[PDB]
């Protein structure tokens, strides 16, 4: 490869799931002293480093590199640690207007689909957020199917078949996990509070709809919301509503769970979930029965709370 | 494009004269005045930027000629000269301005014009006696104006640009050395006598190594095709016609030890070489080791005779590159090249270079040109990359006598044939560089003063040197051993093998390709090394054998793995050291110097026997400073790019930060920013060439480029290590605070710089405790001294420290020490310290963790006394007397602030003006009402709860009103556009910037109770009547 | 026994050995072990803190064990716990954890059966009593050393001594002394904090007094006449003072090497402490204040009684 | 599925025949006329990721009730 590239003039080679060859294979918390895992294949990344950096000393133009792997740090940290790579381009999960942009593409990719009367995929992309490049094909021939098996129509798509398609399905990610939850979207309920239910749909929403000026701004954003209530009136199924209306996604705590008799996980528990939120997405992450957790203001007995506070 | 060149003495900025060919073809005619760019060739690789010059036109210049004055380059053209230069249209007759131009001026004159009541008595002056006519001429930096006089200091921001006294100050600077009356900008005027001897004798002169190749177009002789390029050599002095010999003759006698022929020119006027000197190839100089002196004298041999020698058996030095297999190929077909192209002389017993590539010899090009039009292959392709020699051995029989000094392999009545290999000595660092005059990879040039091990190492290296000419023997043996990678070990033995000449056999243990287990692989392994090694070593000189990375095979003994690969292990680990012995034993000189990257893990049978174990530490501030000059100098980024446009660097960045801020960086980080700086400076240049025109000379490396490279490289490498991303916050960040500051710089900043002072280092201030009220900025304070300080962040997030089990707790305190303790310039930040170091023998027990808790970490934190500094711990607390006594000791925590509220109006307004950086404030409202609206009793986090809620009421209030406009389009009746998308509607972006009004602040002010009660004022006041020491 | 050996080893009893040390915190005691180690020429292994303790059940057992027999393959050499307290507290009349394991295991490998030699085991800790009995017994850490931060009068001793510290040869001195050297002012003065409370007031008043030399308030090093003003009278912008910072910088492109000065008074490059000056900082640093480790001492020594 | 606990050098057997099966996956799909692939699995998890992926609406055959059951009773029985 050194050879070709070098004699072919200004050049790359990129190398697609890398992983595959110069992949670390991780110590599965193993011995770290038999030189950690100075493996074959840490051995061909070091000498293809070398190679390559030979010629690259020469003229910075003759030769790249193009790497590719699942995640950025599982890549072999010999990478960032010779200093052979520094970019962080990430292909995020495509969104909003991405998902139209390209299923109509799928629509007329091969089959010619025709799609429902009065309509441009505008709903089409509001709902299977989350599906991926490779979902929404999958997608497309899922309704293909659906609808040529019905015998009676095969040239325009319907909502009702829309419907029913999406069922019976689910995305790539979390295709395995087999997780059910969050069916109690409830937004309908508009309650007594709509007085100041404003304010908090104001504080979680209005930050992310009017982007652009929110790039601007030069103060943390107000971002934290607690509210009183006489027992029980309407507080989690509120908690609920307000994580379905899906701007953000949501995890929460019950306070008696976490309370443990064991000094380190009463504490570990609560790290167990900023660990989590920060590693996805913004996040609601409700406190119920937050009563529990609080300390009293308590600074005598110093009991576990004030450590867990 | 390309002109003739002339000299002629005139003032410092007279305008150029043109011939009018020259005219006619790049002087525009609507142009009011010319100008145009003038570049001049020089003896070295890169090309300086060319000089922005005023044009007029004389018709008495012959074709494609051009006059410029000598003082443009501190020139006098009463000596030799060039026959041309290079020449560039302006681009669309566009010339900058200048700001902030600088002249240095004598002391006398400077004085002599201060008395003068009068300002613009100067600037006609300047025309006076400069001839310079404002927004017309057009000045270059560090420009001699006049020799004695003065001198230009500095153009800004542009090198060259046109003088305008609205617009540049001209900076007169008074010389109060006079060092310019020494800085003449000729070198001389006239030689130390013209007739000196009618018929001189041989002399004895300095032969030394030309820094750099020549290019074969400037030579004043034009050399006859195809011969004698090898023997070149050049001098500038009166020698050349002390010798009635004229330029391009030969001269033979060199030391008068085996004469060689070598033919001398003429040095031309921009060399900035030394006199007096005779400068040679590699070719030349290779023959002679040490003598830096040598004898020389004419020689009018008529002709090179005897141009036919029979045949010739050459042979083949001995060395690393020579030996290897694959090489075997190229070398042979470079050295049919070698012949039959042209005359080349050959003084027997002599040595011949061959430069070639690496990279390509796997790959080879076809027999092409050997089967019809025998051409070379452009070399314009073949970026040469290493160095091998060649030696004569043959005096040839034929029926001459002394046939064998002064002849020619002629390209058909001569073969060449190989006869073995031969042994000799290269030539050390000091006596010539053969990379740079190639263009290698330049190893690092060490400057032994300060860099402690590489003398270490090379004192081992001569001494084991000079006793191989004794009788007696010795068995050197290094290991150089390091706490991380990318230290510059390997670097450090080419050095090494380069200042004293001595062979480098490089073998990696990485390279080698048995399996890493060496299974039934032991005849693999030792037979690679064993050959690789014999097959060089007995024909090598004194020769050290490298071994890159030995640790991969000496694997220590494993205790959890199945016998047999520890057995097989164990064979390796014997048989290492039998080898070392036994190489030791079979030749002089041989010195085995490997390297590892952890040396708790080398075996003790290697461990023990191995004599000078060398500790490469993270180069210190003295270092990284020469590193920093080496990795920017002119040579090392232009080499890289073959690009018209060479790089270089505004002078006035200093070293001594980047120094400073670079801080816990390798090497390799270095040369990282470095490059990464020369990326960002040239993509800024490729972005702004599209504009009209200007900064065409070079692409410049700027010191904002390079500090924003050093925060990158910073947080690259913080990441590396798992710190925290620490965001940006600086002191413009933080106000109601004075006395604070200087109590912080005085602990961080000032042993930082100084080092002089703190010589011993005493144990500096060591803790600092950030106690009193809550919510008073502390993290603020903490972020803010990470971010700004250069040093790594470390933080213990409260009691995360503790954990399910005895210990493991203990192992937690000791792996984030430790951890710190292997980035040595850091911080540790703990906050709510009294979670994690409460009071001990109070609370009850609960078995115990606590105690051990804060056991382990008062023996941690600066327990052991020695050398512990380096590492700085800071914490905060609501309240301190939860922290047990035995961390308030000085040398602990030693250091506690009061940090707390304001209490005074000047400091709110202050805290108010720190918050209103990159606000919005613009109105005439003003912070004096603002602070006398709310009481004193309000805290710091208040005003910026205050200026959140005045931001929000903003947000809200251009909201509705985007909202109201957008109803005017999105309605029904409007029909204009419902993306929900409208910013692109409202693209006057403009309209969107809020603006705080009294408005906000009153409602706030009516809408935010102070965060602190009365009883917690109290309470926190009670905590503080606990205080410390009393 | 190791100076005198021929005489030293004329006994059969087994040589008297290991030290307790104890007393207030900041008194020189880990100091005090750690720097018998050159002193002597012996080896220092060192245990920092409670490093034994393991999660798993018996592995501070395999860990002191190990320790005991690494010191017993390379002898002689000090021991040396760096504190003594939370390894080994006094047994309880229960389980109490794993402590019991470890104590037990101590006890064993000091005076067991097969007895080692030549291992002198240093300990110290501030409240020693919590140590268990049967560690206090004679034979093992059995000399009880006070150390003692009062010391009214003799302030002056310690002061004098860390002051006059040389310990880099390199230079005659690191603490930047006056030639009037009336340390009893101040060692009165400082009504008896600590041991290092003295340090503390070493290294406050240099800094205090660095600023002399590099800061010079900015008259007497910096801007020191002549040559502040080089440039002309600007008039052309109002860029006064960064301008003539900027002109100071640029113009500093001289290049020097070895610029060694001794305008000190018997120092280099330094700015020498006025002890009169010195006094400012005897108000800033601060004691350590404990009535109840005063009468706990009370106990460890036979509880003065017995 | 990759049980990358195992030890080196066979999860790379694992890897290669994961990957190179569901190249025949393609290249049968692509190069021929009428591929179908039915595939029958014990248990569903064990199939890996990078191969799940790649098919469309598997099929649960849940066991037959006692509708389903009275037409396989009336087929063994049968005549
Ligand atoms: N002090 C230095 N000055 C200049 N360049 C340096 C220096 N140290 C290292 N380098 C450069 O860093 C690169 C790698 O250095 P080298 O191969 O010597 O590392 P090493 O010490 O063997 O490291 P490791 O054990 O991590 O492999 C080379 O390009 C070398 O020129
Ligand atoms: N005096 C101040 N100057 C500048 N910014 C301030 C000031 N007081 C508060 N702020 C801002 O408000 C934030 C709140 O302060 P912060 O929480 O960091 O205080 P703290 O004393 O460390 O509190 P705590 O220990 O209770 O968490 C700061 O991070 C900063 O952005
Ligand atoms: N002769 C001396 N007497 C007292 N202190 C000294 C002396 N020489 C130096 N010092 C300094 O005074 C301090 C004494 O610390 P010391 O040795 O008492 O700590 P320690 O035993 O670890 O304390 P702790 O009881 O808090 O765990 C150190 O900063 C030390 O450098
Ligand atoms: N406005 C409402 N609409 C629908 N359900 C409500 C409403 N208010 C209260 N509820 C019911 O009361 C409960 C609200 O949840 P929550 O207040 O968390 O109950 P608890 O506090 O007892 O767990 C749910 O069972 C919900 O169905
Ligand atoms: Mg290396
Ligand atoms: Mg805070
Ligand atoms: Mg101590």
């Amino acid at each position: 490869w050194c050879s070709f590239c070098y004699w072919y003039g200004p050049s790359l080679i990129v190398l697609d799931n890398v992983e595959a060859l110069f992949g670390k294979p991780q110590a599965n918390d193993g011995d770290p002293s038999n030189n950690g895992q100075w493996d074959n294949a840490s051995k061909l990344l070091n000498f293809f480093i070398n190679q390559v950096t030979k010629i690259f000393n020469k003229d910075n133009k003759r030769i790249r590199v193009l790497f590719s792997g699942k995640q950025k740090t599982q890549i072999n940290p010999l990478l960032f640690d010779k200093h052979f790579v520094s970019e962080t381009w990430s292909l995020r999960a495509p969104d909003k207007h991405a998902r139209a942009k390209l299923l109509e593409y799928f629509f007329s990719k091969n089959q010619i689909m025709k799609l429902n009367r009065d309509l441009q995929f505008s709903d089409l992309s509001l709902e299977t957020e989350g599906f991926s490049p490779l979902d929404l094909e999958i997608f497309t021939e899922k309704i293909f199917y659906d609808l040529q098996l019905e015998r009676d129509c095969d040239n325009v798509v319907t909502r009702e078949l829309f419907s029913k398609s999406l069922s019976a399905f689910t995305p790539s990610a979390l295709r395995g996990v087999k997780l059910t939850k969050e069916t109690n979207i409830k937004w309908g309920d508009i309650g007594a509070l709509a007085n100041a239910k404003d304010v908090l749909l104001e504080t979680l929403e209005w930050p992310t709809k009017y982007e652009p000026i929110f790039v601007n701004c030069p103060l943390r954003l107000r971002s934290g919301i607690l509210l009183y209530g006489y027992p029980g009136c309407g507080k989690t199924l509120l908690a609920s509503a307000v994580a379905q209306q899906c701007g953000l996604n949501f995890i929460s705590v019950k306070g008696p769970e976490i309370l443990n008799k064991f000094i380190g996980a009463s504490e570990q528990n609560i790290r167990e979930l900023f660990e989590r939120a920060q590693s996805v997405k913004p996040c609601i992450l409700f406190f119920d029965e937050f009563d529990s957790i609080a300390p009293k203001r308590g600074h005598d007995s110093t009991g576990v709370t004030d450590r867990v506070v | 494009m390309k002109a003739s060149l002339t000299f002629s003495l005139s003032g410092i900025y007279a305008p150029c004269s043109i011939s009018r060919d020259i005219y006619l073809e790049y002087g525009d005619k609507k142009a009011e005045c010319l100008y145009g760019t003038i570049r001049l060739p020089q003896y070295g690789p890169g090309c300086t930027p060319g000089k922005i010059v005023h044009c007029v036109l004389d018709d008495s210049l012959p074709f494609c000629s051009i006059v410029v004055p000598s003082k443009l380059f501190g020139f006098m053209p009463t000596q030799p000269t060039m026959d041309f230069c290079y020449f560039e249209p302006i681009l669309d007759n566009v010339v900058p301005v200048l700001d902030s131009v600088t002249f240095l001026i004598n002391e006398q004159l400077y004085s002599k014009l201060m008395d003068l009541p009068q300002e613009m008595q100067q600037i006609q002056f300047l025309h006076y006696k400069y001839n310079i006519n404002s927004m017309e001429t057009v000045v270059h930096s560090r420009d001699i104006l006049t020799s004695g006089l003065c001198q230009i200091l500095n153009c800004s921001p542009f090198p060259q640009g046109l003088v305008d006294f609205t617009e540049t100050q001209l900076i007169l600077v008074n010389d109060t050395e006079q060092k310019l009356s020494a800085l003449k900008y000729a070198n001389e005027d006239e030689e130390y006598a013209l007739p000196k001897i009618g018929t001189n004798s041989a002399l004895s002169i300095d032969l030394e190594s030309l820094p750099c190749t020549i290019s074969r177009d400037l030579l004043r002789p034009a050399p006859h095709i195809n011969d004698d390029n090898s023997i070149y050599a050049f001098t500038d002095a009166e020698t050349l016609l002390r010798l009635d010999v004229t330029s391009g003759s030969f001269i033979t006698v060199s030391n008068m030890g085996c004469v060689r022929l070598v033919k001398l020119f003429v040095l031309l006027l921009p060399n900035g070489f030394k006199k007096r000197t005779i400068y040679a190839p590699p070719k030349i100089i290779a023959s002679f080791p040490d003598c830096s002196v040598v004898t020389i004298s004419k020689s009018n041999i008529g002709h090179t005779d005897i141009p036919i020698a029979n045949q010739v058996f050459i042979s083949r030095v001995g060395g690393w590159l020579q030996s290897q297999k694959c090489f075997q190929n190229i070398i042979l077909t470079t050295l049919k090249k070698f012949f039959s192209e042209s005359k080349r002389i050959l003084c027997q017993n002599d040595l011949i270079p061959i430069a070639f590539d690496s990279s390509m010899a796997d790959l080879n090009i076809a027999e092409e040109n050997d089967e019809s039009d025998d051409e070379d292959e452009l070399g314009q392709y073949y970026k040469n990359d290493s160095l091998v020699w060649f030696f004569v051995t043959s005096a040839e029989l034929d029926c001459f006598s002394k046939d064998n000094s002064h002849f020619i392999i002629d390209p058909n009545r001569t073969k060449l044939i190989t006869t073995n290999i031969t042994n000799r000595r290269p030539l050390p660092l000091s006596r010539s560089n053969l990379q740079r005059y190639y263009g290698f990879a330049e190893t690092f040039y060490y400057d032994l003063h300060i860099f402690p091990y590489v003398r270490q190492l090379v004192n081992i290296l001569e001494t084991s040197f000079n006793c191989s000419q004794r009788g007696i023997t010795l068995n050197a043996s290094v290991l150089l051993h390091s706490t991380t990678n990318n230290v510059g070990k390997a670097t450090m033995v080419r050095f090494a093998s380069k200042y004293l000449g001595i062979h480098l056999l490089e073998i990696d243990c990485l390279s080698l390709t048995s399996n890493s287990r060496q299974l039934d692989s032991t005849s693999k392994i030792i037979g690679y090394i064993r050959a690789k090694c014999e097959n060089v070593l007995p024909y090598a000189s004194p020769a050290v054998i490298f071994l890159a990375h030995l640790d991969s095979i000496l694997l220590d003994v494993n205790a959890n793995q199945d016998p047999e690969a520890i057995k097989l292990q164990k064979s390796i680990n014997f048989e290492m050291s039998k080898l070392l012995d036994d190489f030791t034993f079979k030749f002089p000189g041989t010195t085995f110097v490997g390297s590892v990257n952890n040396i708790d893990n080398v075996p003790s049978s290697f461990r023990s026997h191995m004599r000078f174990e060398i500790l490469v530490p993270v180069p210190s501030e003295a270092q990284r400073l020469r590193i920093f000059q080496w990795y920017l100098s002119s040579h090392e980024l232009n080499r890289d790019v073959q690009q018209k446009v060479p790089v270089s660097y505004m002078d006035n960045i200093s070293f001594s930060s980047l120094s400073s801020y670079s801080a816990g960086l390798t090497p390799l980080d270095i040369k990282s920013i470095v490059e990464t700086a020369r990326m960002t400076a040239t993509a800024r240049f490729y972005q702004e060439s599209k504009k009209c025109g200007w900064l065409p000379q070079s692409i410049l490396i700027t010191q904002e480029d390079l500090s924003k490279a050093t925060s990158k490289a910073r947080n690259e490498f913080s990441v590396s290590i798992g710190a925290p991303q620490i965001p940006n916050v600086t002191w413009d960040d933080i106000g109601g605070i004075d006395f604070v500051k200087g109590e912080i710089l005085d602990t961080i900043d000032m042993p930082l710089k100084h080092p002089e002072l703190f010589t011993s280092g005493m144990k500096k201030r060591s803790g600092i405790l950030f106690y009193g009220p809550p919510g008073t900025g502390k993290t603020l304070m903490a972020k803010a001294i990470a971010t700004n300080f250069s040093l790594n962040f470390f933080s213990v997030k409260g009691p995360e420290l503790l954990n399910m089990y005895i210990g493991e707790s203990e192992a937690n305190v000791r792996r984030v020490f430790q951890k710190a303790r292997e980035a040595k310039p850091c911080v540790i930040f703990f906050d709510q310290i009294d979670s994690v170091a409460p009071k001990r023998g109070n609370q009850g027990d609960s078995g115990g963790v606590m105690d051990r808790i804060v056991s382990q970490l008062l023996a941690e934190l600066d327990g052991m006394s020695t050398d512990a500094d380096g590492v700085f711990v800071i914490g905060a607390t609501n309240r301190p007397d939860l922290l047990d006594e035995a961390l308030l000791r000085p040398g602990r925590f030693d250091k506690l602030l009061y940090l707390g509220i304001p209490d005074t109006d000047t400091k709110q307004l202050n805290i108010l003006e720190a918050l209103t950086r990159k606000f919005v404030l613009d109105n005439d409202v003003k912070l004096i009402e603002l602070a006398k609206l709310c009481p004193f009793n309000y805290t710091g986090a208040d005003f910026y709860a205050l200026c959140s809620d005045a931001m929000l009421n903003a947000m809200s209030r251009i909201a509705r009103m985007v909202e109201k406009k957008v109803s005017q389009h999105n309605e029904l009746t409007g029909e204009n556009i419902s993306t929900r998308r409208w910013f692109d509607k409202i693209a006057t972006k403009e309209d969107t910037k809020v603006v705080v009004k009294m408005e906000d602040f009153l409602k706030a002010q009516e809408q935010l109770t102070p965060s602190v009660s009365r009883a917690e004022l109290n309470h926190y006041e009670a905590v503080r009547a606990n205080f410390e020491g009393a | 026994p190791t100076k005198y050996e021929p005489i030293f080893v004329n006994c059969p009893l087994r040589l008297r050995s290991g030290i307790l040390l104890y007393g207030y915190p900041g008194c020189g005691k880990t100091l005090l072990a750690s720097a018998v180690a050159q002193q002597c020429g012996l080896n220092f292994i060192s245990v920092k803190g409670p490093e034994i303790l393991n999660k798993f059940i018996g592995a501070s057992e395999q860990n002191i064990r190990e320790l005991f027999e690494r010191a017993q393959s390379v002898k002689p050499c000090i021991l040396f716990f760096d504190e003594f307290d939370s390894i080994a507290p006094k047994r309880g009349h229960d389980s109490t954890g794993v402590t019991d394991r470890v104590v037990n295991q101590l006890l064993t490998q000091m005076d067991g059966a097969e007895g080692l030699d030549g291992v002198y085991i240093l300990a110290a800790t501030s409240r020693p009593d919590l140590i268990d009995s049967a560690l206090l017994r004679p034979g093992r850490l059995d000399k009880s050393v006070i150390c003692n931060i009062p010391t009214e009068s003799e302030r002056l001793d310690i002061l004098q001594a860390i002051v006059n510290s040389k310990d880099k040869d390199t230079g005659q001195k690191k603490f930047a002394l006056e030639k009037n050297a009336d340390l009893k002012l101040i060692a009165e003065k400082t009504a008896g904090f600590s041991g290092a409370d003295l340090q503390g007031l070493c290294y406050n008043a240099y800094l205090k007094s660095v600023h002399r030399w590099l800061s010079a308030a900015d008259q007497s090093e910096v801007v020191p006449g002549n040559d502040n003003i080089e440039y002309f009278s600007i008039n052309e912008h109002g860029r006064r003072e960064e301008n003539r910072l900027r002109l100071k910088t640029l113009l500093q492109q001289d290049v020097v090497h070895e610029t060694k000065t001794s305008t000190s008074a018997a120092s280099e490059l330094t700015a020498v402490v006025t002890i009169n000056d010195l006094l400012e900082a005897c108000q800033e640093t601060k004691p350590s204040i404990s009535t109840s480790e005063l009468v706990k001492l009370r106990g460890i020594y036979d509880r003065f009684q017995k």
